[PDB]
């Protein structure tokens, strides 16, 4: 029950899941503004 | 009475001491004169006397910081000295401390230097701290170096040198080097024993030249593996002050040949220059085993080295060896002869108080939630050694950190310090850290108190006095039989049907002379004779004479009645000398196997039947069981002490368990669909329809003619 504690992981909002991108770009990812919002993120800023 | 009272100090000057005039009238001191105040453990220090004759008579003023640089208490005694050689100090060299730092920066030596020292003449002393107010902190620094010796005053031409690199603080405090009487519980016997054995030589030497005796050497204590025995010996010799150089048997059997020749010459020269000093050895066996399994020339020139060495020792020479190993016997005899290692010393495993003491000692910093018990805990714990109580504790407080990980994330490098206050070691974690342990010392030969008084027996009066007049008398009133010219029997023999209580009757026998039980069941006896038992009953009586006063105990004594066996413990008890406090108790429930030799007289001569309880004993015994389990008010034991005819104790025990067990279930049932936390009459009438008899009559009448015939 408890002894098995330190294996799972909390949750956490900034992790995020994983999809094969529509356009080819390397450098860049494409996000919703909803996870920015929530975040906080904005445009011209680096991940 | 020079010793004056340590008192609490709101000031917090670390080399003013203010004290009552008549604090000075008693040592007849003088204003303006500096004065040396020594606690405890080699710890002193120098201080400026002021008049504050607001303080009462032997009241002193000492801040906090200078006593726990001395390393005591609020109320403690501590002794006062005039400085009649007060002298200014040329060079002193300190250095910071990086955690009192923290926060600001920059180099505040020079900022101190001027206002902390402004013509002070604040006497110092090595390894003394103080602390100095720097911008928005109060930094403490350590004296490392002073120049000229041995403290003298901080004087403003004293020159003053800060070029190094900082030094934590608890560092110093697991040095291992600082550990006194105060980190050691349960161990009063031995640790006196070792004290008498080295302070008097060193201490006091002179006693040894004005009676006219060489002082002894060789000191030897022997015990189960994490019983102490390093701490022990690092406490005395710190509290001796001697210097000590340490020699691990590992570390000397790890080198090629010749090193070791190398390091122990050295070591015992350097040791000799410094008298008075004290040799320490780990595993002493390693390097000098039992030369019959280890044939090898290394072991051989390196024990031979040791030897040479031993003898070599000169006459008058503050110098005492110890050594450490957890058989007495695996070590080469050649050690235990006379000029050489003699004083011998067993250490047993604690007892319940000191196992309570042990677990409060390592218990003193970890953050003990608001329920402990640490009684029940020492009650609970048979069997255990120092060592499995502190893995105990490191096991519950990994516990607790497993209990609040879930509320933090390990994967941030950074834990919030709320989280930290809320840890605390509950009692649950304790008893499942208890529940995942590994006691190992108990599997083996080793000596331990017993507690048991003749209350505890249900019965045999004539027994208890016919054994306290075999064996009680002489242990404490020699000089009777000394005038009568009449020896003292030993060999005393239990004979009767199985489970009637005999081994409580050699433990309350053992208790009521104060002497270390030892047990030895017949298992362990099967397994020396085919040779696997490391252990060897040369070994159980060895460890016997050494922790006299005893009692051996040999359970089954007919599983081997094997004949190698039977002539070894023959010749190991007939070698014994009568006169020794020394004696060995034997059970059998088969008195014919045993050979006609070991009824000779000088051996197990003493016959005793052990009767199965009468009605009054088996009531006294159910009485016994019944202390902790709660009962229904008005039960009557009467009618199951007369219906138990023929019963023994442990068939009486068993019915109390199976009748515990039926109210247990039933008191679960009744949780399922605590409204009975005892027992009632249906259980006892459950159990006694399911009663039966360990022994039958045919077995009854066996014994009876037996001891019909042994009495005619
Ligand atoms: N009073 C005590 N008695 C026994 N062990 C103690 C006591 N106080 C602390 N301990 C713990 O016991 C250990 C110290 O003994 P240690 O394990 O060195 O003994 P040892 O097995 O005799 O040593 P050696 O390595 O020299 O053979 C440490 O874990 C210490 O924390
Ligand atoms: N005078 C007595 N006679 C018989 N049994 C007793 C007596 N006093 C106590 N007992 C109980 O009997 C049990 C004896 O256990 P054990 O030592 O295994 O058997 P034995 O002593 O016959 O070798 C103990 O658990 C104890 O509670």
């Amino acid at each position: 029950k408890t002894a098995t504690a330190i294996l799972r992981r909390k949750k956490k909002d900034n992790m995020l899941l994983v999809d094969d991108a529509i356009n080819d770009d390397n450098s860049v990812i494409a996000i919703n503004s909803n996870t920015m919002d929530k975040l906080e993120l904005f445009r011209g800023d680096t991940v | 009475d020079n010793m004056l009272l340590v008192d609490d100090a709101i000031n917090d000057d670390n080399s003013v001491i203010a004290i009552n005039s008549n604090t000075m009238d008693k040592l007849e001191l003088f204003r303006g004169d500096t004065v040396l105040v020594k606690g405890k453990k080699r710890k002193d220090t120098v201080l400026i006397v002021l008049i504050d004759d607001e303080l009462e008579d032997g009241a002193c003023r000492i801040n906090r910081v200078v006593r726990n640089n001395l390393r005591i208490r609020l109320g403690d005694l501590v002794t006062i000295h005039p400085c009649p050689d007060i002298k200014y100090a040329t060079r002193i060299s300190v250095l910071p401390i990086a955690d009192t730092i923290e926060g600001i920066t920059g180099n505040l030596f020079d900022v101190f230097l001027k206002p902390y020292f402004v013509e002070a003449y604040r006497p110092v002393r090595k390894g003394d701290h103080f602390v100095v107010r720097g911008g928005m902190r109060q930094v403490e620094f350590k004296v490392v170096d002073v120049e000229p010796e041995e403290y003298a005053v901080v004087a403003q031409d004293t020159i003053i040198h800060w070029e190094g690199e900082p030094i934590n603080r608890e560092d110093e405090e697991n040095n291992m080097n600082e550990v006194g009487y105060d980190d050691i519980g349960g161990c009063r016997k031995q640790m006196a024993q070792i004290r008498e054995m080295v302070e008097l030589p060193l201490r006091h030497p002179q006693l040894f030249k004005a009676i006219g005796i060489k002082p002894p050497r060789g000191v030897l204590m022997y015990g189960p593996p994490g019983t102490g025995k390093t701490l022990m010996a690092r406490a005395v010799a710190n509290e001796t002050g001697a210097f000590f150089f340490l020699i691990n048997g590992p570390e000397v059997m790890s080198k090629m040949a010749g090193e070791s020749e190398s390091n122990l010459r050295k070591a015992f020269e350097e040791a000799e220059k410094n008298a008075p000093a004290i040799i320490f050895i780990d595993e002493i066996d390693s390097i000098a085993p039992k030369r019959d399994k280890t044939n090898g020339e290394v072991e051989r020139r390196v024990v031979s080295q040791l030897l040479t060495l031993m003898d070599g020792m000169k006459a008058r020479s503050n110098v005492v060896v110890i050594a450490a190993t957890n058989r007495p016997n695996s070590i080469d005899p050649a050690l235990r002869r006379f000029g050489r290692f003699d004083r011998e010393v067993d250490i047993g495993i604690p007892d319940a108080t000191g196992r309570l003491e042990v677990l409060r000692i390592h218990t003193k910093n970890m953050k003990l939630a608001d329920d402990v018990d640490l009684e029940a805990l020492a009650a609970e714990t048979h069997g255990y050694v120092g060592a499995d109580i502190a893995s105990l504790c490191s096991e519950a407080a990994m516990q607790q950190i497993r209990e609040k990980m879930d509320l933090i994330d390990l994967d941030e490098d950074e834990i919030d310090a709320e989280v930290l206050d809320s840890l605390g070691v509950t009692m649950d974690n304790f008893r499942f850290a208890l529940g995942n342990s590994n006691p190992s010392a108990l599997r083996e030969t080793v000596v331990e108190s017993v507690n048991v008084t003749w209350d505890d027996v249900g019965g045999l009066d004539e027994i208890k006095e016919e054994l306290k007049e075999t064996v009680e008398y002489p242990v404490l009133h020699p000089d009777q039989y000394t005038k009568f010219g009449l020896s003292p029997s030993k060999g005393v023999l239990f004979y009767g049907p199985p489970g009637t209580g005999k081994t409580l009757l050699a433990k309350a026998v053992a208790t009521e002379v104060s002497a270390n039980f030892i047990s030895v069941k017949g298992p362990e006896l099967l397994s020396m004779w085919y040779g696997e038992s490391e252990s060897n009953i040369r070994d159980i009586f060895d460890k016997a004479r050494a922790a006299a006063p005893t009692v051996v105990f040999l359970d089954e004594l007919d599983s081997i009645a094997s004949d190698r066996v039977v002539n070894q413990l023959l010749t190991e008890m007939d070698g014994m000398n009568a006169k020794k406090n020394v004696f060995v108790i034997g059970a059998t429930n088969r008195p014919d196997q045993i050979d006609p030799a070991i009824l000779r007289p000088g051996r197990l001569d003493q016959l005793i039947y052990v009767p199965l309880p009468d009605e009054n004993a088996r009531l006294s015994i159910l009485n016994a069981q019944l202390r902790k389990t709660p009962l229904e008010p008005g039960l009557e034991l009467t009618a199951i002490a007369k219906a138990t005819q023929g019963f023994s104790g442990a068939d009486l025990l068993y019915i109390v368990q199976r009748a515990a067990k039926y109210a247990i279930k039933d008191s679960i049932e009744a949780h399922r669909q605590d409204p009975v936390p005892y027992i009632t009459k249906e259980h006892f009438a459950e159990a006694m329809k399911t009663a039966k008899r360990s022994v039958s009559d045919a077995e009854l009448r066996r014994y009876e003619a037996y001891s019909q015939q042994m009495k005619a």
